[PDB]
């Protein structure tokens, strides 16, 4: 959260790399903790409002285990398109919200 | 004559069916509802028969 | 449906009935075996019931295998 | 045991009435057919597309029990039939209330979820289940016959062009009841609220009610007309109650214009049907004082009063803040008399031997009502002789008819 | 105009889309008081309809054998009947008292829930729920009057600790009096805006009722519901409607209104303590009020809203011309000097008429000449209809 707040909207390479390293170094059971939810947020804070600069970041996040991968991807994508009004991204988010699950899988 | 007899026998059962209240219509509403005032019993929002 | 597109983006006239034949009381007046068949009924086929059949030929007898009770 | 605590602040219903509800789409600017308005409309359209797809999906995988028509049918089943009409006596909790049926028996029942809980206020007519008396709805109260009595349904046909000589009076009344509605930007840019009240005073027949009719013709606000003598009731407190309800109805139909015609007649006339004497009239006047300028916040309600005896009114009633403008209607002068005669004979077919100059001085204290009566009675005399052309003899008989005898 | 065809196309599409959305979601009826379907908890509604039984409202009358383990309660079920019942197992015996409203079931009428006392809906609506848009900054020339009013009606509620420590009992009643338009109701609205306790506005004409004893009943219920709050303020605007002095004119002259006033007086200072209610009355005819109502313990403070002096009139002119688009050199002191005995309402009308004179001339700025004409029209020309000279004999 801090390193994101210092480097908010800056697309800092060092912060992105170390956040990715921390995220993929953690175990799948470790990612069940909600404090891990802050790891993408700072990453998302790094690329706040940048837009289409997350495709490399999204490709990197693809290797992360699930359901934390969906949470991280949604967080960073939203932070990238923050304050833009892109109706396409809102449509994607509403499609994510459409399919409901009978909690653990539905965090994102 | 048989129809008269049959109607007479069914009339005994028909007369035991409860009578209908008499009300005054305040106004019709949507979805075939009517605001009525039963004579001693205030107001009601009642349905309307299909006929 | 997919996502909405946003701003940007010949009955037959006869039937062959095998033996035995489930024949209606009305079917009897309209049922008649093929002419070329090797068997010919004794009484008219419209009478119904159990009918003996004269055999025109003396070939092998392709009888009907009895079925077993349930 | 502990009493329940409501989560809603206050006990009154929501002030907003008759809104666009869910159709409150954002106001797109500019109204000009430009690409920016086009883009804003497209953005609204894309949000509506996304909403439509989402709602369709949710209803698609919703259970057969949970469907819009199925849920409406379940609401109907929960309400049952018939639905009794009771009175909301008290809101004990968010989902609990004390309601009294028409037989006078009270019940502590439960307010169901589908009830519009912001429509619930004490004394409001509620719809209850026939068996369990649980609140299942709120009955939209029909318009009161008194509401119909005040409201002027059809605008009067008298326009400002039918008024002669009252140029200054027309200007003053327009600055208070017409200009604030048609051109509020003047007042907003000047930093002043419009003149609050207006009272039209003058000798009888000078055109006060005619000017009120002209205002009612060219107004976009609801027009309520009440005669002062109508405020005198037969029972104690019914006068103040009537004034309170008149201004409540005025507040309901905002913007509105309240025309209290012949206000002085509340005091200058004594009727034996008034149980309370001058004291009940004074209490009604105090209620009128509170309504004109009192504790309760007043919406877009404009008050017009008319009287031919303004010296008999309580000075606190017409004080500034209650009635800002006091417009005088003097007896017409010769120019105004000629204009009035031309106005009321415009549809007439006058004879060549009839001159309005002679009729201008029929009486020294001639008013517009006298001139209109002269014209009407002269037309009546022409009708008696089966004529369409009004002669000077007809007007001569008219003068001796209306003015004298 | 080049976009007009596409404008109408997309507008019609939006309207059709809105109708389609309303088709699936809801928004209909609204005459039977139906909430939007997004708030429909139908399963909970069914569970409430089954589990939560209706309860008829009755009034407990007498408790027989309250000491023993079988206390019987005589209840009066409104217009229905009278019964001898027992409490349900879920109600403590000490939670039901004689004379209080209870709610009982329809089968055995056993008392199920104690209920709040019955209050007239007209009395309930008298409490203020939307505070007025007037602050103390909108009242000019009443510094001492506002201070005296606040240290009685606002300070004890805000900081009671300053009073209990010194054994100090603050005054519990204020009468604002003065000529019409001087700012009595304006100061009351300021109090209601600043107050945090329950504020109830009562107009004297609202206490006049058709039937005998009804006004006293409304006063009693007003003070009953005012006592159901930790701190409360009751405003009696135009108290001279019912607060007139008692008299005997042979006939029954104002007997019922005198009984209403006597009930109000008994509630203010009688055998029973009033409570934490701090009353506030405003009238332009304080000479007509009953001497018992004008007595300390019922109206402890008597704040006079006399006509503003020169400084007060200048302050009012500044207050009302604050948002005016006035010229640069408006001599508001001169304007205040030009209307010696004028209420604040006349000053507000002077400002409004100066603005109207400027507007009528199609000018966006009001000059000093406009204010002079406004003074001539309001203070001088309208002086025939002034309520001031007659009403300062009453105050
Ligand atoms: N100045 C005028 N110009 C034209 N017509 C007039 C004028 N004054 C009066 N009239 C006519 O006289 C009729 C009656 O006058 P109106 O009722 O308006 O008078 P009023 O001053 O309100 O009287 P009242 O005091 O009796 O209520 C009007 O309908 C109108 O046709
Ligand atoms: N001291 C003041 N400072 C500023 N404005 C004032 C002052 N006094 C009166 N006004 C203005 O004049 C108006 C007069 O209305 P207000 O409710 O104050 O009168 P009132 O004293 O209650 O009169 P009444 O005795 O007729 O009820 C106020 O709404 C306000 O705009
Ligand atoms: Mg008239
Ligand atoms: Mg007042």
């Amino acid at each position: 959260l801090a390193c994101g707040m210092i480097a908010v909207g800056s697309c800092n390479g060092d912060v992105t790399s170390t956040i990715l390293q921390t995220i993929m170094e953690k175990s799948e059971t470790e990612l069940k903790d909600t404090y891990a939810r802050w790891l993408p947020l700072g990453l998302g804070l790094n690329h706040l409002g940048k837009g289409e600069a997350i495709e490399a970041i999204l490709a990197a996040l693809e290797v992360v285990s699930e359901p934390f991968r969906s949470f991280a991807n949604t967080l960073v994508d939203v932070c990238a398109y923050a304050g833009s009004g892109n109706v396409l991204k809102v449509q994607q988010l509403l499609h994510i919200c459409s399919e409901h699950f009978d909690a653990d899988m539905g965090a994102h | 004559l048989n129809a008269k007899v049959r109607l007479l026998r069914e009339e005994l059962q028909l007369l035991q069916e409860q009578g209908s209240y008499v009300g005054e219509v305040v106004r019709a509403m949507d979805k075939k509802k009517v605001l009525v005032k039963v004579h001693p019993e205030g107001k009601f929002v009642v349905d309307v028969d299909k006929n | 449906v997919s996502t909405a597109v946003l701003s940007i983006t010949p009955e037959p006239n006869f039937q062959l009935l095998d033996n035995p034949a489930r024949v209606m009381p009305a079917q009897l007046k309209v049922l008649t075996m093929p002419e070329t068949c090797r068997y010919q009924p004794f009484k008219p086929l419209s009478i119904g019931g159990i009918i003996i059949l004269k055999d025109t030929s003396e070939d092998i007898e392709e009888l009907v295998e009895p079925v077993a009770a349930h | 045991y502990e009493p329940p605590v409501p989560t809603r602040v206050g006990k009154k219903k929501k002030k907003t009435k008759g809104p666009d509800a869910a159709s409150k789409l954002p106001l797109v600017t500019p109204h000009t057919q430009c690409r920016l308005k086009l883009l804003k409309l497209e953005r609204i359209k894309d949000y509506l597309l996304m909403e439509e797809e989402f709602i369709r999906n949710q209803e698609q995988m919703k259970p057969l029990e949970e469907k819009q028509e199925e849920e409406r049918s379940k609401v109907d089943d929960l309400r049952g039939t018939p639905m009794s009409v009771g009175t909301l006596e008290e809101i004990i909790d968010d989902n609990h209330a004390i309601v009294s049926t028409s037989v006078g028996s009270e019940h502590y029942v439960s307010i169901l979820s589908f009830v519009d809980k912001d429509l619930l206020e004490p004394g409001c007519s509620v719809l209850l289940n026939h068996k369990v008396h649980a609140v299942i709805g709120v009955l939209m109260d029909d318009t009161d016959p008194l509401v119909t009595v005040m409201k002027v349904e059809k605008a009067p046909q008298e326009t400002y062009a039918d008024i002669g000589g009252l140029d200054n009076q027309i200007q003053e009344i327009k600055e208070s009841v017409e200009l604030p509605l048609t051109h509020p930007e003047y007042y907003e840019e000047m930093g002043i609220k419009p003149p609050k009240g207006v009272i039209l005073y003058g000798p009888p027949g000078t055109g006060k009610t005619l000017l009120a009719k002209a205002v009612a013709n060219q107004t976009s606000a609801t027009f309520l007309r009440v005669v002062g003598s109508e405020l005198i009731q037969k029972y104690l407190g019914d006068g103040p109650k009537l004034v309170r309800e008149l201004f409540r109805v005025a507040e309901e139909h905002a913007p509105s214009i309240v025309f209290i015609d012949e206000i002085d007649a509340i005091g200058t006339k004594r009727y034996d049907s008034n149980s309370g004497g001058e004291r009940e009239i004074q209490r009604t006047m105090l209620e009128l004082l509170n309504q004109l300028d009192g504790f309760d916040s007043r919406g877009d309600v404009k008050v017009i009063m008319a009287t031919n005896r303004i010296e008999t009114l309580d000075p606190a009633l017409i004080r500034p803040g209650r009635i800002d403008r006091k417009i005088e209607f003097p007896l017409p002068d010769e120019k105004t008399k000629k204009r009035i005669f031309q106005i009321h004979t415009s549809r007439m077919t006058l004879a060549d031997d009839v001159t309005l100059d002679d009729l201008i001085m029929a009486k020294d204290d001639l008013s517009g009502a006298d001139i209109k009566a002269i014209c009407t009675e002269a037309g009546l005399m022409a009708l008696r002789e089966r004529r369409m052309k009004v002669t000077n003899e007809d007007f001569k008989k008219s003068k001796e008819n209306v003015l004298y005898k | 105009s080049t976009y007009s065809r596409q404008i109408k196309q997309v507008e019609d599409d939006i309207q059709q889309l809105l109708k389609k959305i309303n088709e699936l979601t809801g928004i209909k009826e609204s005459d039977t008081g139906l909430a939007p379907p997004a708030l429909w908890d139908l399963a909970a509604d069914k569970q409430t309809l089954q589990s939560e039984q209706p309860l008829q409202v009755a009034r407990c009358t007498k408790i027989i054998n309250a000491d023993s383990e079988d206390p019987k309660y005589i209840i009066n079920v409104k217009q229905f009947a009278k019964f001898v019942v027992d409490l349900s197992d879920q109600v403590a015996p000490t939670d039901i008292e004689e004379g209080m409203r209870v709610g009982v079931d329809r089968n055995k009428y056993q008392i199920h829930i104690p209920l709040p006392p019955k209050i007239d809906p007209t009395v309930t609506m008298m409490q203020v729920e939307e505070k007025p848009d007037v602050t103390y900054s909108d009242v000019g020339g009443c510094k001492e009057q506002i201070e005296k009013l606040r240290e009685v009606v606002e300070t004890p509620l805000l900081h009671p600790e300053r009073f209990v420590n010194l054994g100090i009992e603050p005054p519990k009643g204020v009468l604002l009096f003065g000529p019409p338009g001087t700012g009595k109701t304006l100061c009351a609205r300021a109090v209601a805006n600043r107050t945090d306790a329950c504020f109830i506005r009562v107009i004297g004409s609202e206490l006049v009722q058709k039937y005998v004893g009804e006004g006293a009943r409304m006063v009693r219920e007003l003070f009953e519901m005012a006592r159901t709050k930790k701190a409360c303020l009751i405003f009696f605007d135009e108290i001279d409607a019912i607060g007139g002095a008692r008299f005997d004119d042979g006939a029954g002259g104002d007997n019922e209104v005198q009984r209403t006033m006597l009930e109000l007086i008994n509630q203010l200072d009688g055998f029973d303590p009033r409570g934490n209610i701090k009353v506030l009355m405003a009238t332009n005819r304080p000479d007509t009020l009953d001497p018992a109502l004008m007595r300390p313990g019922r109206l402890d403070r008597k704040i006079e809203f006399s006509l503003p002096d020169l400084e007060g009139r200048t302050h009012i002119f500044k207050i009302h011309a604050r948002s005016m688009s006035v010229e640069r050199d408006i001599r508001f002191e001169l304007l205040a000097r030009l209307c010696p005995n004028s209420t604040g309402a006349e000053i507000r009308s002077v400002c409004t008429e100066a603005g109207m004179f400027a507007i009528r001339a199609r000018r966006k700025i009001a000059t000093e000449k406009d204010f002079l004409e406004a003074v001539n029209k309001v203070i001088k020309s309208y002086a025939k209809f002034s309520a001031t000279p007659r009403y300062m004999t009453y105050n």
